[PDB]
């Protein structure tokens, strides 16, 4: 019993010529979740696309009127107003973005609307979870933040959300959204130093009323699965003792493993699906969206793994034949591995940060 | 059979590049044509200069409108114009800190409104600070990446 | 005049040079902006957000136009002939191919030859065929059912002599409605499982031939079984 | 003289041709087959119960049609988009399979005797 | 086969010489067939 | 493996060794932060037995290779020898004035990147050893820095190949002994260097004139100008000159780069030494030294 939303469409788009973003990874993990039957075991849904009215409690209507009207042929007009909004470099103008934006804001609205009326305890949505947009301009790969919309509907009945992220980069778009309030909590664990986007200071911890109430964990390089769950269970433990969340939001961006493009972690598919594991086992109302994820094969598999284990089953370890099989070479395993990367985290520096953060969520 | 590297060069353009150092009456001339060609390469040849040289040395008319047109040659009045960049896209970092990273906003840019903020949303969501992230200025140890495999 | 044409080529590239170009031969690494290190291979992709640099001066493409098609190629790794540069440097090394491209021209050949002997070892008919089967099945388990209604509708059943309508107590005029519906449900039902099957009988077909050939190009080493 | 086999080398390609075609339709079907499979079990199940008529005896033999021909009218679009897929998928595989049956026909032809046959003393012929 | 042999020969020399061939381009199609198709369509 | 080999080849370039010792030059020629002019590069080499071992090192692979003819083997092995025993002084109160004379070698960027490359090799060995047999696991064996050496020897002659090689050195877990691979490499790029110096008709005289210097007992200043002005002359008129200096007492060698109008002695005791040294080079020196 739970809501999986999927847009036949969204596997269609295309970001760039040699852009490092690929909506079609997406599609990839659909293909493996059908072929290993677990279409049945999840109530599949359909996003309703998300109208302009619902785009805009967030953002502002400029920037997406601007996304509205903008086309990547008819942007001789607009030249000029690209770079107000950050678009173009590294955010382009492609065919069809809106239609993109709607689908996975809605498919992320749709997931919160049906946790609200209790219709599930799970909801997944992969195709959204982009954490950077800002409220006026895209910022690293992503146009709209549909988690803020999401923790947005789910506000309504519910009194105090936790947002848990799990992506190397940091959550700016989001924490931004929220720091000044006590009824969102914010949890980070990034890479921290020469990165993007740069912030993360782990003496940020909000504003105003909102002050304590945000989490960054400034890891290092090379960190790998012992240490990263030695520094995670006990913050979560604590947020879940003295926060009290009602529902949960885990980001699962996937550029956390070994070998991603734009990654510098070394975690594999069981350090992964640990904070799952881990997250799930508190019994609780929880979206579970997507994120980064550059290398696909990983990110395909990962996720597929993760699905097959929030709806409560047990996939087999090869890989059952599909369109896309052949990424998945020479091996055909679900396995995603990690290699002799060396780490640079020391215990003393874990201990003194973990010590560190406790001691301020004492508040 | 044998490949054509980009930009090679074609047969025409060879074939009238040995005609010119034929009518170039010496081997000397022929040094002095290469000459011409390369300080142009190197930045000190302008390109009027050196279709000025190679006319004051080919003293042929036919190969002077041959070589203004190999060289691409236009005068035109070249125009200059400067623009500046838009007020957002550097103003952040003129705003009174509050922390490291997060920069109150000043009241003109909190004056534009989203059109489907409900009576909740302007209770909870962050209105005026943003979140200015630090410039590198002048890194000198740049690292890599190294796996090629 | 080899050195001539070599000269001419130099100078046509140089004309060829574009406007803004990195001349420099280090690129620049992760290095989150370009200020101070422009003209630096690849300082036109960075700048201040700018969330990484993906494409490093290794997979960088040149065209070479051969007969009339263009074909790209890396050229990072080329021979290069230097000392720095080791063998095991270079990930396509001994990747022939000579002899990944080549033909047959012997039976045997396929049970040894690389990338044939690679397609000869995949099972994806075996697996699809069973699919099929698997998805024929359960359709014709509702058709049957929808047929045995359809001749106890139209009336000619055995056991069941007297008019239809009668044997479950409805209207006259509800009973051609629901004739009417089974019968548009019976014939589709009856259409795919037309198509299915013929589509299974030629990937049987496909199989068929494969193992003739495996058998074949065995000569003595024929034991009975043809899983490569 | 010497023979190239040009027959065995376009076989191999064939060959490999054969699943991709099917394989995206197969997925196509699954989906379709794994979201109707409750209205078919429920559709058995009514129509057991009508051709009975002795075995479960709780209904209105009127409306226990009335049932029957709505589940009826749910399942139609469903059978649409697997006739189009199956004819899809039929085309296709036959042209390839037209493909492979021309080449199989010339691939046994260029081929020596004994390795087909075997030598004429490996026969038992008692 | 004999477009494969003369492909094989070309990528090998391409190989030695300049580098590692990536994977055919896919282009347009020519100059010719683009005419005589917007000119049938016309 | 990845990262130390990439950051390695990316080191050890011919173009960016020159842009390093260039750059420091530089910065000292304008005195931008306080630093005075004087020597660029200093490091002490301790042992005698590491050169031999260098020397097998090179012997080994020497054999195993494939670009140069039956002769040039010998050829290169010669000319590594001679100026390994020739400069460094290994074998293959009136006395001391030697170790107070420091021997002076005047070469161009091949020679400088040569032995650049080679103090990088015996720091490399060096720190190996060290490494070995400090650390109380594996020195506990009789030879294993010599076994870590025979098997070298081993894979270098095409005995033994990458894999066994690659997961035996896993064994150690140590960066500071996956430095032990790198040793193949650096002897390329010598042997390299080696060969186009043997095929430089520029070298003889060059080395010969090394030869000749190997036979003073304690020198005044003016041979030493007169050796650096010949040095100077054998080159085109635009080049480069690179100065290496090997002091004996503490077995150092100092490394400094010279362009026409640079000391070639920086340190002088008393204002009287340094009037003599210069009227000595305005008489000979072709272009007077110290002169801004
Ligand atoms: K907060
Ligand atoms: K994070
Ligand atoms: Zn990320």
């Amino acid at each position: 019993k739970v809501s999986y939303f999927y847009d036949e469409d969204v596997g269609n788009y295309h970001y760039g010529p040699q852009h490092p973003m690929k909506p079609h990874r997406v599609r990839m993990v659909h293909n493996l979740v059908v072929n290993y039957n677990l279409y049945e075991k999840l109530n599949v849904i359909t996003p309703v696309r998300a109208t302009r009215n619902d785009m805009t409690r967030c953002h502002t209507d400029e920037y997406i009127e601007f996304l509205w009207r903008v086309t990547p042929d008819t942007m001789e007009k607009f030249q000029p107003h690209q770079l107000k909004f950050n678009v173009g470099d590294d955010c382009p103008v492609f065919d069809g973005l809106y239609e993109f934006c709607s689908i996975s804001a809605g498919g992320s609205i749709g997931a919160a609307q049906e946790l609200n009326s209790g219709n599930a305890e799970i909801a997944i949505n992969w195709a959204g979870g982009l954490h950077h947009a800002k409220k006026r301009e895209a910022s690293g790969f992503c146009y709209v933040n549909d988690i803020a919309l999401a923790a947005l509907e789910l506000l309504k009945y519910h009194q105090r959300v936790l947002y848990i992220d799990i992506d190397v980069h940091h959550g700016d778009g989001v924490e931004e959204f929220f720091y000044t309030t006590d009824r969102v909590m914010t949890c980070s664990f990034h890479k921290f130093g020469e990165y993007f986007p740069g912030t993360g200071h782990i003496k940020d911890t909000g504003i105003g009323t909102g002050k304590n109430y945000a989490v960054n964990v400034p890891l290092r390089d090379g960190i790998d699965d012992e240490s990263y769950e030695s520094v995670f269970k006990p913050v979560i433990s604590h947020i879940m003792q003295w926060f009290r969340p009602e529902a949960v939001i885990l980001q699962c961006g996937t550029d956390s493993l070994a070998g991603d493009r734009l990654g510098c972690f070394n975690l594999s598919m069981k350090g992964h699906s640990m904070c799952v594991d881990f997250v799930k086992s508190f019994n609780l109302p929880m979206i579970c969206v997507g994120g980064g994820g550059y290398t696909v094969r990983n990110v395909a598999r990962v996720w597929t793994y993760e699905t097959g284990l929030l709806a409560g089953e047990e996939l087999d370890e090869n890989l059952p034949y599909n369109d896309y099989l052949q990424y998945y070479g020479p091996d055909y395993k679900l396995n995603v591995l990690s290699n002799n990367m060396e780490n640079h985290n020391t215990r003393q520096y874990l201990d003194s940060i973990t010590s560190e953060i406790i001691e301020n969520l004492r508040n | 059979t044998a490949p054509t590297s980009p930009y090679a060069a074609t047969q025409e353009e060879l074939l009238a590049f040995t005609t010119i150092r034929q009518h170039l009456p010496d081997t000397l001339a022929f040094h002095k044509f290469l000459e011409l060609l390369h300080l142009y390469r190197e930045k000190l040849l302008d390109k009027t200069e050196l279709l000025n040289s190679f006319s004051k040395l080919v003293r042929n008319d036919n190969l002077t409108l041959w070589f203004s047109e190999f060289i691409r040659w236009s005068d035109n009045p070249i125009l200059v114009k400067n623009e500046p960049v838009d007020e957002r896209v550097y103003l952040p970092e003129t705003f009174e800190c509050i922390s490291l990273t997060y920069r109150k906003l000043p009241d003109s840019w909190k004056q534009d409104k989203c059109s489907g903020r409900d009576d909740l949303d302007n209770s909870v969501l962050n209105d005026d600070y943003i979140s200015v992230a630090p410039k590198p200025s002048h890194v000198k140890n740049i690292m890599h990446h190294e796996n090629q495999y | 005049m080899k050195q001539f044409e070599e000269q001419i080529e130099r100078f046509k590239q140089a004309l060829f040079e574009d406007s803004d170009a990195s001349d420099s031969d280090s690129s620049i690494g992760e290095a989150l902006t370009n200020r101070g290190l422009k003209r630096k291979k690849g300082s036109k992709n960075v700048y201040y957000g700018c969330v990484g640099n993906s494409s490093g001066s290794s997979i960088d493409i040149d065209y070479y136009n051969i007969g009339n098609t263009k074909r790209g190629v890396v050229s990072h790794f080329r021979r290069r002939i230097d000392p720095e540069w080791l063998d095991h440097d270079n990930p396509y090394n001994d990747i022939n191919i000579a002899e990944i491209m080549s033909p047959l021209t012997k039976p045997q050949d396929l049970l040894t030859h690389p990338a044939i002997s690679s397609i000869f070892e995949q099972n994806y008919l075996s697996i699809l065929a069973s699919s099929a089967l698997e998805i024929i099945s359960a359709e014709h388990k509702y058709t049957a059912h929808l047929e045995q209604l359809m001749v106890a509708l139209l009336g000619d059943d055995p056991s069941l002599p007297g008019p239809p309508h009668e044997v479950f107590g409805i209207s006259p005029e509800q009973c051609r409605e629901l004739t009417i519906t089974v019968q548009e449900a019976l014939e589709k039902s009856k259409e795919f499982i037309r198509c299915w099957t013929n589509v299974r009988m030629d990937l049987l077909r496909a199989i068929r031939f494969k193992n003739k050939v495996i058998a074949y190009c065995q000569g003595e080493d024929y034991n009975g079984n043809t899983q490569v | 003289g010497i023979e190239i086999f040009a027959a065995l080398n376009d076989f191999t390609d064939a060959i490999v041709s054969v699943p991709e075609s099917v394989c995206g339709k197969f997925t196509s079907l699954k989906e379709i087959d794994a979201q109707v499979r409750d209205i078919r079990q429920n559709v058995i199940q009514e129509i057991g119960v009508v051709l009975k008529n002795e075995k479960n005896d709780e209904l209105s033999g009127e409306e226990r049609c009335e049932r029957l021909q709505k589940t009826l009218k749910e399942i139609l679009p469903y059978s649409d988009s697997k006739i189009c897929l199956a004819t899809d998928a039929m085309n296709n595989i036959k042209s390839c399979i037209d493909r492979l049956d021309a080449g199989f026909e010339y691939v046994e032809l260029e081929i020596p005797q004994q390795l087909r046959l075997g030598y004429p003393d490996d026969r038992a012929l008692m | 086969k004999q477009r494969i042999e003369y492909e094989a020969a070309v990528l090998c020399e391409l190989n030695s010489f300049a580098g590692f061939p990536t994977a055919p381009i896919i282009e347009t199609a020519s100059f010719d067939d683009i005419r005589n198709d917007l000119l049938e369509m016309g | 493996y990845c990262r130390i080999e990439g950051r390695d080849r990316r080191g050890l370039s011919y173009s960016r060794i020159l842009r390093d010792i260039d750059d420091i030059y530089q910065r000292q020629k304008h005195r931008i932060d306080g630093a005075k002019l004087g020597f660029q590069f200093t490091q002490v080499l301790c042992d005698s037995l590491i050169f031999l071992n260098i020397l097998r090192l090179s012997d080994a692979q020497l054999t195993n290779s494939s670009f140069y003819s039956y002769a040039d083997k010998g050829r290169i092995s010669a000319v590594l020898k001679a100026l390994l025993s020739q400069f460094f002084g290994i074998p293959l109160l009136g006395e001391e004035s030697k170790n107070i004379i420091g021997y002076n070698f005047f070469g161009n960027a091949t020679m400088y990147v040569l032995f650049r490359l080679i103090c990088v090799c015996y720091s490399r060995l060096e720190h190996i050893k060290l490494f070995v047999e400090s650390s109380t696991i594996y020195a506990s064996s009789t030879g294993g820095y010599e076994n870590i050496l025979n098997i070298c020897e081993k894979y270098l002659k095409g005995s033994c190949s990458r894999l066994e090689f690659r997961k035996y050195l896993q064994k150690f877990n140590n960066e500071t002994c996956y430095m032990i691979c790198s040793i193949e490499r650096l002897l390329k790029v010598i042997f390299y260097r080696i060969h186009e110096i043997l095929l430089d008709p520029k070298l003889g005289q060059l080395l010969l004139l090394f030869e000749s210097d190997g036979a003073n007992s304690v020198t005044t200043p003016r041979e030493q100008m007169v050796y650096r002005n010949h040095v100077e002359s054998i080159l085109a008129p635009e080049s480069k000159i690179f100065n290496m200096r090997w002091y004996p007492l503490e077995k150092r060698l100092c490394i400094q780069q010279l362009l026409p109008a640079d000391l070639t002695m920086h340190d002088f005791e008393n204002p009287a030494k340094a009037f003599m040294y210069y009227v000595d080079s305005y008489a000979i020196s072709h272009i007077t030294e110290g002169v801004d």
